[PDB]
RNA sequence: GACGGAGCCAGCGAGACCUUGGCCGAGAGGUCUUGGAAACUCCGUCGUGCUGGGGAUAGAGCAUUGUAAUUAUUGCUCUUCAACGAGGAAUUCCUAGUAAGCGCAAGUCAUCAGCUUGCGUUGAUUACGUCCCUGCCCUUUGUACACACCG
């Protein structure tokens, strides 16, 4: 309700919406400071497009598609351990 | 996609959560899951059985198909419950109802709400099927009536909603099939009667069939997943299990 | 001898019997000729079908 | 007239040719007396045009040099 | 005029017979049996008895209930095998028909030198009921192809069946006997015989 | 009112269980 | 390293890890040749992209196949359907990029199942 | 290069079950025709004359299969269904067998229980191996 | 001795005519909770 | 505008006496009578 | 460890996953 | 929103019970049925044109609806989605049926053919597939990623031929004579192929 | 299809007793120690004979479990060798991993003890069109935003 926009809304929220702190909570990074590099370099996809911004902040609908791009070179480190590198799908 | 239902359980256990608590609050409307859909959107149901049924399981099947209007029976051949769920939230069904069999005698009627519950499960007793009647003839198919009665508790009332929704809204008046679901010590009494109104009262007679259900089970997800927090349980080893009633 | 006849319109709210479909085929020797049969399986466009009596006018089968 | 027109188009489509070959001579009997025609000429008009749309193949055939 | 695509001779360490090699020349059923030549004889059926496409096996996996026709595009041999499982106790049990279809077909290129795939569609296109009853009494209607080589598919199974259900006879070798004499077109296969009185009770209601 | 209801068309034999506890009352 | 790729097919639960390097044509199905495969009635089956392709291509390098779950017919199926993806990716990662593609074009033109997996997911296909 | 594993399932059992016929050094006990092979069974097995040396080179193989093997798992190994009970297979010849196996050198008591494939066994199965590819 | 569990109804009549009485006084009145359009 | 070049992975531009022209028109032939249908009128 | 052990995301990476 | 360019009026406006996003369309050769798609709810609502009711709504994706469109001709639905599946709706007649073919990964685009028997498609691999409606099996493919010319940006941190950034198709559309499609994305080039050879004709700046 | 060999492929499942392995016995089953699946495929025998299908009843033995009885209980060996040869009038259900065949596991508060539930394995015929018959409903104030159609 508008009542509760006055007060729910914080800067702390609109920071958990960025792009490496969600990426921090689904785990794919150890560290905030670690997302940012691997946004940097382009090892990240939100939905069919790749983000070089750290600071974009996912909405809601977008949350869950984001992703690692399909040719990461760490991508290929997730399937090797776990020996499902499978090279059809080229990672 | 496996990050869709995920989050949103925590949602969904979130909602039911703030939901518990205010209703708590004024301890001191219609549930959250049907509360977007209720007389919006006609209920979608899907009438399934265990593997193997037998021949009487796959007729009483067709027999709670035809209770609800917007029912539909599904074959349980090999299926797998997070196929069978996964399939049925694909296809947009509202509610999943599953029966189990005890040679050939209906012993458990259980119903999960989609996407994301409730579940709650029924034990038969004292099923008389319809195809125990000669002669029986054809039924009407309109939106019926419905009536509960001695229905007191909070549980009550959610009891109600679980079974309220499984029906179309917006029966004509004159609508001739009335459902009616009577608790009496926990035992809710079905019946499925059709009237005509006299000049001087009204005259009932049943179309059937006639069984009883005892709530057991009530948990906070759909049926497969066994691990869902449980909102309610039938606790029947106390000492006053012999002579208490919740409903 | 056997006619063949491909069929160009699969006729609709003939009312025609269960199983039964009434439908308008062009004989394959003459392509303008055509007549209407009532066929039992199911039938499609640009299949073709063998009448052994090429006079009889199909009539509606109840 | 009787005839439902949302079931006008199926009952011509089951129209055997050679009643298609009737029709038309009803149809020309239609125009000898004008009357007849302006009274309900649209729907003399559609039910003439759907019958050779139905049967234009078939109507390109038949040399006769009557018809 | 020449075009080679191989210039070192290829030897595979693992070995494989020389017969899977002519194999990769070309593909044959069971490796035995060509396609190039087998043609339907009567222009109806073309279009609903398919065998344009070879293939090693009969088996497939192949998805062919899903659309009302998707099943002329299946291989007619598969058809007859799928067809030959029936009674329950032989429900599941499709690599079964496979051999026995296997061991039909050299009976049949043993009885007859044809080839066995040609007597199979000859047999088929020749038992196909091309007008049948309907109960309004009875009245004569015409009859669709699908139906046609679906219903000759399962005469000739139907009798195949019957026939060494409880005799001496096997189920291949009768299977044989069947489809050697529905290609002939004698009176002695059970499905030409129904097709023939099929085809006078309708012409008796024409 | 006793004619269409079946359970008390008719229905099949041992549907219902009227006799077994009207015996037992009166014991 | 020896240039070297791995892949997977599945059909139902049997599952099966092909993996394909430079050699001198050795085909192994768990450690045994390809011509032992049981049933043989569908060894022809497990042949299928072998006789549709090529042996030159297949006596260029070395297959190794394990599979495990499921049964007889569902493993073949797997055999097939991850030789096939492995020979494709081979051809990607070490060779030209138009053999990768007549590979694809050759075996989605006689059976896509050997490149991508059949899975009869449920289907209610009654509306409601 | 030959190996055991090289040739068909069917065909090395079959020499080496004609090798050890002939070899004629391979114990028989008496009562070979007077068993079942399983009380499951109903008949005892047709050839009278060489089903033990057939068993024998049976089992010699799933010793080269599965490196370690014992008694009971050649019971359960040749065991058949029979409500179905599953009966093993009987455990008199499998042991009869076994013994009779490393009295050839084929076959040796394994550490830690069971039996272990005779290096000199070892050979000698891939040579009949070979004896049927070529 | 004591039973642990509430035993399951028998439908004598009594209970068939008391069930049937509420349900006509429930349409004479038409008291019906059924759900409507919102 | 704000929160949406946050929320955007594609640009997005910042929103923007006498008598006046106006820049968009909603055809200058057309008629307002002939847009009206006849059960209108 | 169950309802847990169901919600896998496959795409979990760790540094260690190298080794 | 329904418009009608003789008059230029809004005749009629369709919107969902619960507002649902709609970020693509199709009408019915006839003109009587509407279908949008949305990103949030997985589900392809319908439409009467002449009612503005919802008549139904089509589920059977697990993933996001990217694109509709109708056959011409035959009148068939051919919906796509990042569920890395196609499915043909067949909403016409008295029983629908659905048939799922699935893709290697996601669809962004998808075009019909005018004779309504064939349909190309888009992936995220940047690859143009075509599938045959009839007999729901691919019948050719397309390889487009090297092809595509994609920039490197000022503010990247890494090489535009290590980027991966736009190598797919995110619209496609035939040629009306069949044998062509147009091709583009969030990139600096078009695309034009040929479907019967599967080959680039030519490619625009 | 029955029988004899040989070949082998699953997924569910964890509140002393289980066990890998050795030695005995034809089997059932004993004894001494260590740790805590079928269907199905290949090759063979048998053959239209109530036959090598069917295993009810009955006799003689070899063992297990308690318990204190010569008590039953659960298995194994041989012999004996029945009804049943496809099922009337009628009747019930069923459209894809579906009908059907196949084995495995747990008894997790209702219900179930060779019964219930769960797991996987092989795998179809035919239809996917119609309101003609039957049955159940809706409409007969366009009300409906343009065009078209209807009145």
């Amino acid at each position: 309700k508008i009542s509760d926009l006055e007060n729910k809304v914080t800067v702390s929220a609109i920071c958990r919406r960025r792009l490496p702190v969600i990426m921090h909570r689904l785990k794919m990074a150890e560290t905030i400071q670690d997302a940012v590099k691997f946004i940097e370099q382009g090892h990240v996809r939100v939905g069919p497009n790749l983000i070089n911004d750290p600071a974009y902040l996912v909405t809601r609908n977008m949350e869950d598609y984001v992703t690692w791009v399909d040719n990461s070179k760490i991508k290929k480190t997730l399937l090797r351990y776990r020996n499902q590198i499978d090279d059809f799908d080229f990672s | 996609m496996l990050r869709r239902q995920a989050r949103e359980r925590r949602e969904y256990l979130y909602r039911k959560a703030q939901e518990l608590q205010d209703s708590q609050l004024q301890q001191k409307q219609v549930d959250d899951e049907y509360a977007a859909t209720s007389g919006i959107m006609d209920p979608r149901i899907i009438v399934t059985t265990s593997r193997d049924p037998s021949t009487r399981l796959s007729q009483f099947a067709k027999e709670i198909k035809l209770l609800f209007p917007n029912a539909v029976r599904l074959n349980r051949g090999n299926y797998v419950m997070p196929n069978l769920v996964d399939a049925c939230k694909k296809s947009g069904t509202t509610d999943l109802v599953v029966l189990h069999e005890h040679r050939g005698v209906p012993t458990s009627l259980t119903i999960s709400h989609f996407p994301h519950g409730p579940t709650a499960q029924f034990s038969l007793h004292n099923v008389v099927m319809r195809h125990d009647i000669i002669n029986a003839g054809n039924q009407s198919e309109v939106n019926p009536h419905l009536i509960f009665d001695n229905f007191t508790t909070a549980l009550g009332k959610r009891v109600v909603c679980i079974l309220k929704h499984l029906f179309n809204a917006g029966p004509k008046k004159d609508s001739e099939r009335v459902i009616t679901f009577a608790n009496r010590g926990d035992f809710i009494s079905v019946r499925q009667h059709v009237y005509v109104r006299t000049r001087e009262g009204v005259e009932i007679a049943e179309v059937g069939p006639r069984f009883e259900m005892r709530l057991f089970e009530l948990r906070l997800g759909t049926l497969e997943n066994k691990d869902a927090d449980v909102e309610w349980q039938l606790r029947r080893f106390i000492r006053t299990a012999n002579k208490k009633d919740y409903l | 001898p056997v006619t063949l006849a491909k069929v160009i319109k699969v006729l609709g709210r003939t009312g025609s019997r269960g199983g039964v479909t009434q439908v308008r085929v062009e004989f394959l020797e003459d392509t303008s000729r055509t007549i209407v049969r009532n066929v039992k399986g199911p039938v499609r466009e640009n299949d073709i079908l063998v009448l052994m009596e090429s006079e009889r006018e199909a009539r509606r089968l109840r | 007239l009787r005839i439902r027109m949302s079931q006008l188009e199926d009952a011509l489509m089951v129209m055997p040719f050679s009643y298609v070959l009737k029709f038309l001579k009803f149809i020309d009997t239609v125009m000898q007396n004008k009357t007849l025609l302006h009274s309900h000429l649209p729907l003399i008009c559609k039910n003439l045009f759907f019958i050779i749309k139905f049967n234009h193949k078939e109507l390109v055939s038949q040399k006769n040099e009557e018809l | 005029f020449e075009v080679v695509e191989e210039f070192t001779p290829v030897v595979l360490a693992t070995p494989i017979p020389e017969e899977v090699q002519q194999a990769q020349t070309e593909i044959k059923l069971f490796n035995k049996w060509s396609f190039e030549e087998v043609e339907v004889k009567d222009a109806s059926l073309v279009d609903y008895v398919q065998v344009r496409q070879p293939i090693f096996v009969a088996h497939t996996a192949g998805r062919y209930a899903n659309k009302r026709f998707r099943k002329a595009q299946c291989p007619i041999i598969e058809r007859l095998t799928n067809s030959l499982m029936m009674n329950g106790r032989n429900n599941g049990k499709k690599l079964k028909a496979v051999r026995i279809i296997k061991h039909t077909l050299d009976i049949i290129n043993v009885l007859t030198d044809q080839n066995p795939i040609q007597v199979v569609v000859d047999a088929i296109t020749n038992t196909g009921p091309r007008e049948d009853t309907t109960r309004v009494r009875r009245q004569a209607v015409d009859v669709s192809p699908l139906r046609r080589v679906n219903q000759a598919i399962a005469l000739l199974t139907i009798g195949a069946r019957e026939a060494a259900f409880r005799n001496i006879k096997t189920i291949a070798e009768t299977l044989a006997e069947e489809l050697i004499n529905a290609a002939k077109g004698s009176s002695t296969s059970y499905a030409i015989k129904k097709k023939d009185e099929l085809e006078r009770v309708a012409k008796s209601n024409r | 009112r006793e004619e269409f209801n079946p359970f008390e068309a008719v229905g099949k034999p041992g549907i219902s269980k009227q006799i077994g506890e009207e015996q037992r009352k009166r014991a | 390293a020896v240039p070297s790729v791995q892949t997977f097919g599945k059909k139902k639960s049997a599952t099966a890890v092909a993996h394909v390097k430079a050699g001198k044509g050795l085909i192994k199905v768990n450690g045994s040749p390809i011509t032992l495969v049981e049933p043989e009635i569908l060894r022809f089956k497990v042949y299928e992209p072998l006789l549709l392709v090529g042996l030159d291509k297949f006596s260029n390098i070395d297959i190794r196949v394990r599979v495990t779950g499921g049964g007889h017919v569902s493993q073949v199926y797997a055999i097939r359907q991850a030789i096939a993806k492995g020979l494709v990716a081979y051809h990607q990662k070490y060779v030209d990029e138009q053999s990768k593609n007549e590979l694809k074009k050759a075996f989605t033109s006689y059976d896509r199942t050997l490149l991508i997996a059949d899975s009869r997911r449920p289907e209610p296909k009654k509306f409601g | 290069g030959v190996s055991v594993r090289d040739v068909a399932a069917q065909d090395f059992i079959n020499a080496y079950a004609s090798f050890l016929q002939r070899q004629g050094k391979l114990e028989v006990p008496g009562y070979v025709d007077i068993v079942k092979t399983s009380s499951g069974n109903e008949m005892p097995p047709q050839d009278a004359e060489g089903w033990f040396y057939k068993r024998a080179a049976s089992v010699a193989r799933h010793i080269y299969m599965r490196k370690q093997v014992g008694v009971g798992k050649l019971n359960k190994l040749y065991g058949g269904a029979k409500p179905y009970k599953h009966i093993d297979a009987s455990g008199s010849i499998n042991r009869k067998v076994l013994q009779a196996l490393e009295k050839i050198g084929i076959v040796e008591i394994s550490p830690k229980g069971g039996r272990r494939i005779s290096e000199n066994g070892q050979r000698d199965l891939d040579r009949i191996a070979a004896q049927t590819l070529e | 001795f004591d039973r642990t569990a509430k035993p399951v109804p028998v439908i004598t009549s009594e209970v068939t005519e008391s069930l049937e009485d509420m349900i006509r006084r429930r349409i004479q009145d038409s008291n019906f909770d059924d759900l409507q359009r919102r | 505008y704000k929160l949406d070049v946050l929320s955007s992975v594609h640009f997005v531009p910042k929103p923007a006496e006498t008598p006046t022209i106006s820049m968009e028109d909603a055809p200058l032939y057309m008629s307002n009578a002939s847009s009206l249908a006849p059960q209108e009128i | 460890l169950r309802e847990k052990a169901k919600e896998r995301n496959p795409d979990e990476y760790y540094h260690a996953m190298h080794s | 929103r329904a418009w009608d360019l003789i008059r230029y009026r809004n005749f009629r406006t369709f919107t969902g019970t619960e507002r649902i996003q709609f970020n693509c369309l199709a009408v019915d050769p006839s003109g009587e049925v509407v279908c949008a798609g949305s990103l949030d709810n997985f589900d392809i609502h319908v439409w009467s044109v002449q009612t503005g009711q919802l008549l139904d709504a089509l589920s059977g994706h697990e993933g996001p609806v990217s694109c509709l469109s109708f056959s011409q001709e035959n009148s068939v639905l051919a919906s796509a989605s990042w569920d890395k599946t196609i499915r043909i709706w067949s909403i016409f007649g008295r029983s629908q049926q659905v048939e799922p073919i699935e893709v290697y990964s996601d669809v962004l685009a998808l075009s019909m053919r005018p004779d309504g028997k064939e349909v190309a498609v888009s992936t995220l691999k940047g690859q143009i597939s075509i599938f045959n409606i009839e007999d729901a099996k691919q019948v050719g493919n397309i390889d487009c990623r090297k092809d595509i010319i994609s920039g490197r940006f000022n503010q990247d941190r890494f090489t535009a031929k290590n980027s991966e950034r736009s190598k797919f198709f995110t619209t496609i559309h035939y040629s009306f004579d069949g044998m062509a499609i147009v091709a583009g994305g969030n990139n600096n080039s078009i695309c034009l192929y040929d479907v019967p050879n599967e080959v680039l004709l030519k490619r625009f700046i």
